[PDB]
């Protein structure tokens, strides 16, 4: 019965996009063949092959933040979400599974 | 801020149709494809921008139409009346039916090809549900109209 | 057990019915880029439905049913009928269906306002016969719209001659129907002016004529009504003597003179009820106080200021 007024909208890092397919499924299918680490470079270099994926990862996923403020942000959802957890969990139940 | 409107004696949709069948359709027939065809496969071609349309053409085509029995609501009096949005009326109808390139180019090396590649292998990517472009960015020719002779 | 509902589709994200009394749906023309109820109207029926009214839903090009307004057939005994910038349907078929089917037993009401300028929309009185020896389609344009207390054709293409074809073949009852809406339709020109086609003239007088005892008047918006256009009011007063409310506001051409040539004439008949003249350039701030000091009208409202017609709920369905 009533014409809208607005108000302005907000978006977060959500779990529910963090389990997207382009969340940590895209780490596992990706992260493996990405990052490599060899005697063959120094430890800066093999950090930064770390540091690049998931910066891109990262990114893509989600690029508003930061990538460290991103990395926090992640930190505490993994801190609270329960799907979250079982997700996780359930990685290492199906390396235990294996 | 509201506006006023009134009704006119003219129709864009109706004149935007008689544009293209003009432009698909007529030759120079007196001096025995299409004329507008045949020069925009040159533009296609790279080989010419400079698209001339003469009111002569224009007239000869109503003419002929007329002569066939079909009124074709005076495209020369529109042209000479209200000049500026008929430019925007041919270009696209040009854009709308120009033909494919004949000779090679080396097509990868205009940027614009190569920018609007990407944007549409982007778009793809989004249309997997996980204008391209404004049209004047793409329209590499200009048009002209050129004026009617002593009749 | 649900015999009201309304939907009010502010935003998108991604079998008998015989409860149903009164449908609404009122949908977000920029989000709502699809018809929801579509399948459920075009399939199902909703014998008791009294009142539809359906806004801002996008008709769908692929299913040519839906724009020939196939489905509004389901629903025979609707009394009162409003579909407003519903952006691809058209007057243009709906008069179709209007031709060619006894639809509706009975109509209080109706009020169609597409949005945009289709092309010029003329009463199809074409009656074909199959064959030369048989009989012709009966044309139920009458037995349809006899019933109507209050038509509103709001901004909807409808040419003057039309109007009046529906006037001279009593289409229109004239006595039955009691308040009019034509406002913001570019095709109406009035008997005065110069410089138009023929069937885009709305002869007042034919119509004023049939249908008399009409109380309540709206033009608003219509640009066409010149002062020399409202000299065909004013020489119209005595068929019109049942007029109380009068809309003519938003009008960027009229100026007092002819509100107070109207109003001197008219209080020839006790003054005018209502007039709404707000957002209108010309109407001279003198005047309308002269109008209120000679008390020619009951109220007249005069608010230059307010830019907008549509007050949601009052006067549009189309949501905010």
């Amino acid at each position: 019965a009533i014409t809208a007024r607005k108000r302005r909208p907000q978006v977060k890092l959500t779990a529910e996009k963090l389990l997207s397919d382009k969340g940590l499924p895209y780490v596992l299918k990706n992260a493996h063949k990405r990052i490599r680490i060899s005697s063959k470079k120094n430890s800066y270099d093999n950090l930064s092959n770390i540091i690049q994926f998931y910066q891109l990862w990262a990114h893509e996923l989600f690029p508003k933040a930061k990538f460290k403020d991103f990395m926090k942000i992640c930190q505490t959802v993994g801190k609270t979400d329960p799907v979250l957890r079982e997700y996780r969990v359930s990685l290492f139940r199906d390396e235990m599974g294996m | 801020a509201a506006l006023p409107s009134i009704q006119l004696p003219v129709d864009y949709n109706n004149l935007f149709n008689e544009i293209t069948d003009f432009l698909v359709t007529f030759k120079q027939d007196t001096l025995s494809g299409p004329k507008y065809m045949a020069m925009l496969q040159k533009v296609a071609n790279r080989e010419l921008n400079s698209v001339i349309i003469d009111l002569d053409d224009i007239l000869q085509y109503q003419n002929e139409k007329f002569l066939q029995g079909t009124q074709a609501d005076d495209l020369v009096s529109a042209i000479q009346q209200n000049a500026n949005h008929f430019t925007e009326l041919f270009c696209r109808a040009i854009d709308n039916n120009m033909p494919l390139p004949t000779k090679e180019i080396d097509y990868k090396d205009d940027v614009l090809d190569v920018i609007l590649n990407q944007r549409r292998l982007r778009n793809e990517r989004m249309l997997s549900d996980r204008e391209l472009f404004p049209p004047n960015l793409t329209r590499r020719y200009f048009l002209y109209f050129k004026p009617l002779s002593q009749n | 057990l649900l015999k009201k509902i309304e939907l009010i589709f502010v935003n998108s994200l991604v079998v008998i019915y015989s409860e149903l009394e009164k449908i609404t749906l009122i949908c977000d023309k920029k989000k709502i880029k699809n018809f929801p109820l579509c399948r459920a109207l075009l399939r199902g029926q909703f014998p008791l439905l009294q009142k539809l009214t359906i806004t801002g839903v996008t008709f769908p090009m692929n299913n040519q049913d839906i724009m020939n307004f196939q489905w509004l057939l389901n629903f025979p005994d609707l009394k009162e009928l409003w579909i407003e910038d519903n952006d691809n349907c058209e007057l243009s078929k709906f008069l179709q269906l209007l031709k060619f089917s006894n639809v509706w037993k009975n109509l209080e009401k109706l009020t169609f306002r597409e949005n945009k300028l289709y092309p010029i929309v003329n009463l199809d009185e074409d009656q074909p016969v199959t064959n030369d020896d048989e009989v012709p389609s009966m044309l139920f344009y009458k037995e349809n719209l006899q019933n109507l207390e209050k038509l509103d054709l709001m901004g909807t293409s409808i040419s003057g001659s039309a109007l009046t074809r529906l006037c001279e073949q009593e289409y229109l009852d004239g006595r039955k129907l009691r308040s009019l809406n034509i406002g913001n339709c570019p095709n109406i020109q009035f008997p005065n002016n110069h410089a138009h086609t023929a069937r885009m003239i709305l002869d007042v007088n034919a119509v004023l004529k049939r249908l008399s005892k009409l109380e309540e008047i709206n033009l608003s918006h219509l640009s066409s009504l010149n002062d020399s256009t409202m000299k065909s009011f004013i020489i119209n007063v005595p068929f019109l003597e049942n007029l109380k409310r009068l809309d003519i506001s938003h009008n960027f051409e009229i100026t007092g003179i002819s509100i107070y040539e109207f109003l001197k004439k008219f209080q020839m008949d006790q003054p005018l009820a209502y007039l709404n003249i707000d957002g209108c350039s010309q109407v001279s701030h003198i005047t309308v106080n002269m109008i209120r000091a000679q008390n020619l009208v009951t109220q007249v409202d005069c608010v230059y200021e307010r830019d907008v017609w549509r007050k949601f709920g009052i006067n549009s369905y189309s949501y905010s």
